[PDB]
């Protein structure tokens, strides 16, 4: 059921769940691992013999 | 990172007071309930209590030894 | 080691969080139950077209 | 006869270190040591 006029508190309640999941710096830590779990192999692959 | 020993602006002792504020907040009352039951009346001592943070704890938690 | 102090300051947080969790409801209900009316000179809101 | 005693990093266990030797704890074994206070005269004025 929708939710009429009882908003600002169901408004922090979702930002608060994603602060939770995801912290501040979460970008960082997504770019070094994804760098570190496909593109070093990517690299030594592609070169060749 | 400790509750201070007097209230900069009034003078006021309230640094024996963080313990029973603690204690009355948890037992029922609210906080604006609980400072005035601790006898704060002017409002320059109440935010001695209201925003002082507690860092003591955690740097409890980095015991030396054992 | 953490069970006096270290433990009661939790407590004490854990509670005052769902108190005020509560006490944001609670208000949020009430607001929306006094919808007589509303005639405030502090407020604007933009209406394009 | 001072042999300089140090403190352990981790152990918080006490060590004697003279001048050319390894830097290392009694037991276990770590890189890390914190010194003792001075016995100096420490007064502060509480102002
Ligand atoms: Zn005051
Ligand atoms: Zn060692």
């Amino acid at each position: 059921e929708i939710t009429p006029d009882l908003w600002q508190e169901a408004c922090w309640i979702v930002i608060s769940s994603y602060f939770d999941e995801k912290g501040l710096v979460r970008q960082q830590l997504d770019s070094f691992d994804e760098f570190i779990q496909m593109s070093v192999q990517r690299i030594v692959e592609d070169a060749p013999p | 990172m400790i509750i201070p020993v007097r209230c900069f602006t009034c003078g006021k002792i309230v640094g024996n007071k963080w313990e029973a504020y603690l204690g009355l907040l948890q037992a029922e009352y609210t906080e604006g309930d609980a400072l005035d039951a601790l006898g704060l009346k002017r409002y320059c001592c109440r935010r001695m209590l209201l925003a002082h943070v507690d860092l003591i704890e955690k740097l409890l938690n980095y015991a030396p030894l054992e | 080691q953490r069970t006096k102090n270290i433990s009661a300051i939790s407590y004490i947080n854990q509670r005052n969080r769902e108190w005020n969790i509560v006490e944001s409801e609670k208000a949020l209900v009430a607001e929306s139950h006094n919808m007589k009316n509303q005639q405030m000179d502090p407020f604007t809101r933009r209406q394009c077209k | 006869q001072q042999p300089m005693i140090y403190i352990c990093g981790e152990c918080h266990t006490e060590n004697e270190i003279k001048s050319r030797d390894p830097i290392r704890c009694r037991e276990c074994g770590y890189r890390i040591m914190y010194k003792k206070r001075t016995k100096r005269l420490v007064v502060f004025d509480a102002r």
